[PDB]
């Protein structure tokens, strides 16, 4: 839907196998 | 494996107890899911099939819900004439309900065999039938075949004609029977012909709901049709302008958006003149946004090309644009910025600044209050802002200063997505790093102490936006950001995000 | 199967006219306000009316907190002069809610529907009490034989305890067992005639049609 | 069979 | 007929905005291809001269996304292949004007200029293109003066149908013809590149009567497996 | 100062600081000087110019506008400060009233304003309005005053009890409105239908018999959502509605055939067979009428 920042990193809310082992692994 | 599999619910079908049966049955979509083999596709809707003609009515639903499932699955169907045949031997059961679930298979297998003519008949004498669920069956099996069958639709559109047009046809069956009439877009004197019959509908039965649908199925049918796109779009303004129903307005409005959104090029000028009137009459705000939001679709498009300097559009834009309501101020301001980025006469350029004030007031507005709708109207402003200082690129400075001057006092989540706007406008211009990285810079010793939620993810937006601000190297700075993180963050994932944006 | 073959999309009318006049803020139509509308002592159909005709919109699940206040009203509605819009309508919301409570919805209209002549009338039926003999279906109003909305809602649930007397039967007898089953098939048998029986005597003219 | 009237088409397996 | 209607003011819709921004022009020109696309599919009469129309709007589309490629600002060393659609366009477009003269009946000599004059420009964009990729003289001037050739062949074929090529990319190298052969190749390609650009898209006039050649295997009909046994060397 | 930013700015960065303020105020009434710097523009205003000054420069001065409409909305309880503010959109309205300026959105704004407040007040009594109402559509002119005066007496119906109905009234008066298409029609008639009744059927009937473009469904609506029965009330109303020598003529008949009780329709057909002088009732109509009740 609607984006502000086009081109943003922070997008993704639900990432990919890396980023979310990567997330888990450093949320805390 | 697949035989095996087919064995067993052949098994649990000749259990003769209800309960296995039903099982069997809707445990058969699972097996072609599996094995989607056309073999055992064909001898397990055979046996399908031949259940469906002996068993109880409860065991035919189960087999309608798994042919409705299983509708892809059809295509890999041999013995077509088998199947329907004994499919189609149970209409002839003195039981409606018997009746009604094999019409409704019939609709199901209207995509495998359209052009069965006696399907056709059984659609047609049922139709008229006196129980109830049974004529609903048939109107279903009807949709179905007309999507399907060109000579269903023209042979069945002047028994629809007469149906409605009879006076033993109850109100709701009336309303049930008029969508037929959206796939009649078989063929031009058809579609012309069920067009006369949804005029004759909307004058002779003017009721809320049946204008509702008859004027919905009628907007449904133009838009497959394209030749009768024009006058539906006039008839909807018309409808909308005249008819004072709230409910015929927001259908006019819903479905005139519908064919913005499909076929904007075929707008013409009068059109657009006949909706900014109509916007700008309007007392009611719900009614202003619905067709603001058209607006704002068109001018999303080729139409304000082709609609045209000062006109009755960008008088609602520029009235709109400071509407008390937030939505129609988005909106307008939306339609100002389109407007604005569109063309390049000589009278624009007054109206630029009047934009650029305009998303000045969404965020003085929209930066409070941290409402659901009031992040939906900041997103709608700040993508704009995005836009107009994208494509005007010398009206940008004064963007990113108001940008600047109200990034102190939003909330945190206005904060977010206005940090968003900053680094998407950084990034496509560099002219203007010292300064402002000063200024985010004194923003950012004030984030250790905001809130617990959006801390973190107002820390990487700031920390992008500064990393985009910046082009050289900084030593005193990097401690006050590394001492940021390490007296607040203590988490690591912001910190790897930030460094992230930092490469 | 009658049950759930009313689930089954006819065209999709209905998605529309739920999406389009379901908008400007009519759930203000709260149950206990429909309540109110069936106690005034002027009845004001009109308002009753309204208020039904905005609750055919709902889908089954939102209609579910106005149970109560249409099955309790209903003995209302067998007076005479009401008119057939408002009856029609409450059957179809009867067998809107029927799709998502039915064993709630059957118990609970069974009481609405007693004659009242006591001050409750025996508000007490239960679900067992109407699988252990469904023919209290029948023992309803006599005022719904000429009712044919309501006699629809009554066919329906005595069809519905029928089966699941049939049902009752045979869960108690596997209990009690740990014959019998000659037994249980004539009272099953005895119990559907019984209940084709009456039927068949509601078809009959009383006295009061031969006039 | 109670289901079908004796005057409808007979089915032929 | 409102169908016959509908085409017409469909193509008088795309040739008058051809002043559009071309982000804006590549949307009206794939609105359009998508409606002719869907009348052909409607009414069986017209399907033929809808596909005809498709086909040139489609050449127009395509012609119109090459030219606005970001090919052009980077100098020629910098240039790349893989980032490359020009090249695929030129392919596409020419393959296109041929489907478009020949699959299609009746057409008469104003369809038939109309067409060539756009196979011209898919020739031109091509050469251009390889200009691009290349450093050499040798296939500059070898294709160049092919393409020069290949201009005057045209010129010479439709002198009667010059005088209707009004602000036509055929018309602005007519300006140039005599004088460019003396011009150095780059030169050459600069300028017929920037008045390939702002060249005009040319109406193309409908005929009376149009179909599209159709064909349709029914006997071996690819029905399914046992395939034909025969032995090895000799004929099935 | 305040008064001499308004003298300054009108004929930039402290519009934008003022603004900022403005809002930062509000977000201290939602959670829980606009009052200063309303009285100071009123007064510089009323002094001896300055409203065809910011006419040029509307977009800095009509978000100012919708700021201070924001704060009154937030808080209505501050009197005299709302008070204030609408004889502001009043002088202003009075002030640019001069014609060679034009069209422009401080103009449209202020209008929009004014109704609205005019809108949010209620009004005295039902039947003074009404009879306002019912003057200003005989005089055929003076939209907005129309639209005030619906206004008002919406407002007073819906904050109100049961006044007199005058039924010779309310027909012309809604034939006024349907002549002129008001946008308020359907709320009008939500708002006086909904109490006020001592025969709200007889009006609709009367309207409908009576040309009747496009609120004809409206009124078919109506009479369908508090007629049931459809010929239950003033029969020989509903009996030429349905029968005599209309559009919307199929939708009522499709209702009585399948809405009515027996009796209504046992009735119905006695009087359409017992009619022994008339040749009133359309024969088309009388024989699918009967043809559908029999069927």
């Amino acid at each position: 839907d609607v984006s502000v920042w086009e081109e943003n990193w922070e997008d993704d809310i639900v990432q990919d196998d890396f980023n979310q082992q990567l997330r888990l692994e450093m949320f805390r | 494996d697949a035989n095996s599999a087919l064995m067993e619910l052949d098994k649990g079908l000749r259990s003769g107890k209800l309960g296995e049966q039903c099982e069997a049955v809707v445990r058969f979509p699972r097996l072609f899911q599996k094995y989607p083999f056309p073999i055992l596709i064909n001898s397990a809707f055979l046996k399908l099939a031949d259940v469906f003609r002996v068993g109880n009515n409860f065991l035919r639903l189960c087999v309608l819900k798994v042919t409705q499932q299983s509708e892809k699955h059809l295509e890999k169907i041999l013995n077509v004439d088998e199947f329907v045949k004994r499919i189609f031997s149970v209409i002839h059961s003195n039981d409606p309900v018997a009746r009604a679930i094999t019409l409704r298979m019939l609709g199901s297998l209207a995509s495998i065999i359209p052009e069965r003519k006696n399907a056709h008949h059984s659609i047609r004498q049922s139709l008229d039938s006196h129980d109830n669920v049974e004529v609903e069956a048939a109107v279903f099996a009807a949709a179905n075949f007309s999507a399907q069958s060109k000579d269903f639709a023209v042979g069945i559109c002047n028994k629809i004609s007469e149906m409605i047009q009879g006076l033993a046809t109850p109100v709701d069956l009336k309303l049930k029977l008029i969508p037929i009439l959206q796939h009649m877009h078989h063929d031009a004197i058809l579609a012309s012909s069920a067009r006369q019959l949804l005029q004759q509908l909307v004058t002779s039965y003017p009721s809320t709901k049946m204008v509702i649908v008859s004027l919905h199925t009628f907007t449904l049918l133009a838009a497959s049709s394209l030749v009768d796109t024009p006058k539906q779009i006039q008839l909807l303004l018309q409808y909308l302008k005249n008819d004072p129903r709230k409910a015929v307005k927001r259908l006019a409005i819903q479905d005139l958006k519908l064919l913005a959104n499909k076929t904007p090029h075929t707008w013409s000028r009068e059109n657009i003149q006949a909706l900014c009137e109509c916007a700008l009459q309007t007392p009611y705000d719900s009614l202003k946004l619905g067709m603001l939001s058209v607006l704002s679709t068109l001018s999303g498009t080729i139409a304000i090309k082709h609609y045209f300097r000062s006109s009755d559009l960008v008088k609602l834009a520029q009235e709109c644009c400071y509407h008390n309501n937030r939505g129609i101020a988005a909106h307008g301001v939306r339609v100002l910025t389109n407007i604005t980025v569109s063309c390049q006469e000589k009278d624009l350029l007054a109206l630029e600044q009047d934009a650029v004030f305009g998303l000045e007031s969404l965020l003085v507005l929209c930066s409070q209050d941290d409402s659901p709708g009031a992040q939906a109207t900041l997103k709608i402003a700040l993508n704009c802002m995005v836009k107009l200082a994208k494509g005007r690129p010398h009206l940008s400075q004064s963007v990113v200063e108001t940008l600047l001057t109200q990034l102190h006092s939003a909330q945190d989540a206005a904060r977010i997505l206005m940090c968003h706007c900053l680094a998407a406008i950084a990034m496509q211009l560099p002219v203007l790093g010292d300064g402002m990285l000063g200024d985010l810079m004194e923003l950012y010793k004030v984030i250790g102490r905001s809130a617990t939620d959006k801390q973190q993810e107002l820390l990487v937006s700031l920390a992008t936006v500064i990393f985009v601000a910046s082009q050289k190297a900084l030593s005193v700075e990097s401690k006050a950001v590394i001492k940021q993180q390490l007296e607040s963050v203590s988490n690591g994932w912001t910190v790897y995000r930030i460094a992230r944006q930092a490469s | 199967v009658d049950d759930w073959i009313c689930e089954e999309e006819i065209t999709g009318t209905d998605a529309l006219l739920r999406r389009m006049l379901l908008t400007n803020n009519a759930k203000n139509h709260s149950p206990k306000q429909l309540q109110e509308a069936f106690s005034a002592v002027p009845v004001n159909n009109t308002q009753v009316m309204q208020i039904i005709e905005h609750l055919t919109l709902l889908s089954a699940s939102e209609l579910i907190p106005y149970a109560e206040v249409l099955t309790s009203n209903m003995s209302q509605l067998l007076n005479s002069g009401v008119p057939r819009r408002i009856l029609q309508t409450v059957n179809k919301l009867w067998m809107v809610l029927n799709t998502v409570m039915p064993r709630r919805l059957w118990v609970m209209t069974v009481n609405a529907l007693q004659p009242s002549i006591k001050f409750v009338r025996q508000q007490k039926y239960t679900q067992n009490d109407l699988m252990i003999d469904p023919l209290i279906v029948l023992r309803c109003d006599q005022r719904v034989h000429r009712c044919p909305p309501l006699m629809d809602i009554t066919l329906h649930m005595l069809n519905g305890y029928l089966l699941a007397s049939k049902a009752y039967l045979s869960a108690h007898l596997k209990e009690t067992e740990q014959t019998r089953e000659e037994l249980k098939n004539a009272l099953l048998a005895a119990q559907d005639s019984a209940a084709v029986q009456i039927l068949l005597e509601i078809c009959l003219p009383t006295e009061e049609e031969k006039a | 069979s109670p289901s079908y009237s004796p005057t409808s088409p007979s089915y032929s397996p | 007929d409102p169908s016959q209607q509908f085409l017409q003011q469909s193509l008088e819709r795309v040739y008058s905005l051809q002043h559009l921004d071309p982000q804006g022009a590549q949307e009206l020109l794939e609105f359009t291809i998508r409606d002719l696309q869907r009348l052909g599919e409607l009414q069986s009469e017209l399907a033929g001269v809808a596909d005809f129309s498709a086909t040139y709007l489609r050449c127009q589309l395509l012609l119109i996304k090459a030219l606005q490629e970001k090919l052009w600002n980077v100098a020629a060393p910098l240039y790349l292949k893989q980032s490359d659609l020009a090249s695929a366009a030129a392919k596409q477009i020419m393959e296109e004007t041929y489907k478009m003269e020949f699959m299609y009946s009746g057409v008469e000599n104003k369809q038939v200029v109309i067409i060539h004059h756009m196979r011209l420009q898919a020739k031109a964009l091509q050469l251009i293109v390889t200009a691009r990729t290349t450093r050499g003289l040798d296939p500059l001037f070898g294709m160049c003066e092919k393409f020069l050739q290949e201009v005057d062949f045209f010129q010479r074929y439709f002198i009667a149908d010059l005088p209707h090529l009004q602000d036509s990319f055929v018309d602005k190298l007519l300006d140039l013809m005599p004088r460019l052969m003396t011009s150095k190749p780059a030169e050459v390609v600069k300028i017929l590149q920037t008045m390939l650009r702002q060249s005009a898209f040319l109406h193309l006039p409908l005929p009376e009567q149009i179909h599209k050649a159709s064909a349709t295997i029914i006997e071996p009909a690819g029905e399914s497996d046992n395939p034909l046994r025969f032995t090895s060397g000799l004929v099935v | 100062d305040l008064a001499g930013m308004f003298l300054q700015i009108f004929p930039r960065p402290v519009a934008l600081a003022l603004q900022q303020a403005l809002g930062q105020e509000l977000a201290r009434v939602v959670q829980g000087i606009t009052v200063r710097v309303l009285q100071a523009l009123a007064t510089l205003l009323s002094s001896p110019a300055l409203v065809m000054s910011m006419h040029r420069s509307h977009f800095l001065a009509c978000p100012l506008l919708r700021q201070l409409c924001q704060y009154q909305r937030c808080v209505p309880q501050d009197t005299g400060f709302s008070s204030l503010f609408l004889k502001v959109l009043l002088q202003m309205l009075q002030w640019l009233d001069s014609p060679g300026v034009e069209g422009g959105p401080l103009r449209a704004q202020l209008r929009m304003l004014a109704s609205q407040a005019s809108a949010g007040r209620r009004l005295s009594d039902v039947r003074g309005g009404l009879l306002r109402l019912a003057e200003a559509l005989a005089f055929r002119q003076d939209l907005e005053v129309v639209s005030s005066t619906v206004r008002a007496v919406i407002a007073t119906l819906r904050s109100g009890e049961q006044c007199s109905v005058e039924p010779d009234l309310i027909s012309k008066v809604l034939q006024g409105l349907i002549e002129v298409r008001s946008p308020h029609l359907e709320e009008l008639l939500t708002a006086f239908f909904s109490a006020t009744a001592d025969k709200p059927v007889v009006v609709v009937s009367s309207l409908l018999l009576q040309r009747l473009g496009p609120s004809s469904g409206l009124l078919v609506d109506w009479l369908e959502m508090l007629d049931p029965e459809v010929v239950s009330s003033c029969p020989d109303l509903q009996l030429r509605l349905l029968f005599s020598r209309p559009s919307f003529r199929p939708y009522l008949l499709t209702l009585f055939t399948h809405q009515s009780s027996w009796p209504t329709l046992h009735q119905c057909i006695r009087v359409l067979l017992g009619k022994s002088r008339e040749q009133r009732f359309d024969p088309s109509a009388s024989l699918d009428f009967l043809w559908a009740c029999i069927h």
